[PDB]
């Protein structure tokens, strides 16, 4: 009975903070407040989950009913959270049933993707800030105006570094290893693109693409020299292009792990409003 | 297909202009923007610039803290705010396009890779 209020006033909770998370993610650009933004109501939503989760098997041992008509409000509830309503199961069952939905729609999807999408900000926002240097490894070069001096090797030490540094970073899982089976089926649900499976250890792994940085740096070396090269602008345009189209492809992997992201919001944003409404008929 | 500076004129010591960067047929946000200048009988020089994304941008070593380069998408103008011009900053201003340059947060003030130049604002002091 009082489980209920303080349930349905977690539930209200929840719902709000995942729309200030919204707003955070329709953001043209993802900068590092806008990540520690999302971190924070991230933890909020979690701590409202675990608030929840401890409420819920509270109901479910009790065995409070859930009333038929309460029941079949569940059947707006999205598909992945697997809630349908009423047919046969306890109240036991239900209360933990909901329980559950809420956690396994935090932790697979959600946590999920925030994660991914805080890997990629990370390494893009590093990758951005070499392209934003760029123009300190280009030098005038011959007397006449029609060639650039580019420091080849200084700029492909700092790629290089980059790769190096989210090498190993992984999109999912966050942490454990996962069966190479499960490791490409995120994959294959992912984009192929965006990620790389692979082994760490005992288990797999989704990480990093890193073939946008590995043809930049191909790039290079098919320019050759030995430290400096003298481009003529018709080739510094032509390797200039090669660059700004792999920024454009992972800009592009991170506007699609944003919409992950956001989709994942839009699933628990409707289960959130439609278990308030079940908790509020009961 | 035309770039044209502004907001040139005579000032004096301490005092502030604010130079223009307006074109037709021509956007200016399409690539890097920087502006250069050339005292009467000395080498042409770069002062600043601003990379296509705006979020970047360079000055000359005897500029800095000084001027400030920014980009007006709206009205598709790029705009150079001197500060505290002292009386060494007198020479024609010119504000050019360097088409080659694609990666978006880059600019360079190299002068060979600007093949699109305005006719130039006479700045004093």
């Amino acid at each position: 009975v009082s489980s209920l209020t303080m349930l349905n006033d977690t539930l209200h909770n929840i719902r709000t903070t995942n729309q200030a998370l919204k707003k955070e993610l329709s953001q043209k650009t993802l900068t590092k407040t806008s990540l520690e933004e999302i971190a924070l109501h991230s933890s909020q939503i979690s701590m409202d989950v675990n608030k929840s989760a401890q409420l819920l098997d509270i109901l479910s041992r009790n065995e409070y009913p859930i009333n038929k008509d309460a029941r079949e409000l569940l059947h707006s509830a999205p598909k992945e959270a697997e809630l349908d309503g009423d047919q046969m199961i306890s109240h036991r069952e239900l209360w933990a049933k909901i329980a559950n939905s809420i956690n396994d729609i935090n932790e697979q999807y959600l946590k999920v993707y925030e994660h991914a999408v805080s890997s990629y900000t990370q390494m893009y926002q590093d990758f951005s800030a070499v392209l934003s240097s760029l123009a300190g490894w280009i030098s005038p070069g011959g007397n006449d105006g029609n060639s650039v001096k580019l420091q080849v090797n200084s700029l492909k030490k700092a790629l290089e570094e980059l790769k190096e540094k989210y090498k190993d970073k992984p999109l999912y899982p966050a942490n454990n290893t996962v069966s190479q089976e499960q490791a490409n089926k995120w994959l294959t649900e992912l984009g192929g693109t965006i990620g790389k499976v692979s082994q760490k250890n005992g288990g797999y792994v989704v990480s990093i693409n890193m073939t946008p940085i590995d043809n930049m740096l191909k790039s290079l070396d098919n320019l050759g020299g030995n430290g400096e090269v003298v481009l003529d602008n018709a080739k510094y345009q032509a390797w200039n292009a090669g660059f700004s189209a792999e920024d454009e492809t992972m800009k592009n992997n991170l506007q699609t792990l944003v919409q992950k992201y956001s989709n994942a919001n839009s699933i628990f944003d409707n289960l959130v409003k439609v278990l308030s409404s079940t908790i509020s008929s009961s | 297909l035309q770039l044209v500076e502004s907001g040139g004129g005579l000032v004096q010591p301490g005092g502030s202009l604010r130079l223009s960067c307006a074109a037709s047929g021509f956007t200016l946000d399409d690539q890097p923007i920087a502006w250069f200048r050339q005292a009467p009988g000395k080498e042409r020089e770069g002062v600043s610039c601003i990379s296509i994304d705006g979020n970047t941008q360079s000055y000359s070593d005897s500029v800095k803290g000084r001027f400030t380069i920014s980009r007006d998408t709206a009205n598709n103008r790029v705009h150079l705010q001197m500060n505290n011009l002292k009386p060494e900053d007198t020479a024609v201003y010119y504000c050019a396009a360097d088409r080659y340059t694609s990666v978006r947060q880059m600019c360079t003030m190299i002068e060979g890779l600007h093949r699109v130049w305005g006719q130039g604002t006479q700045v004093t002091v």
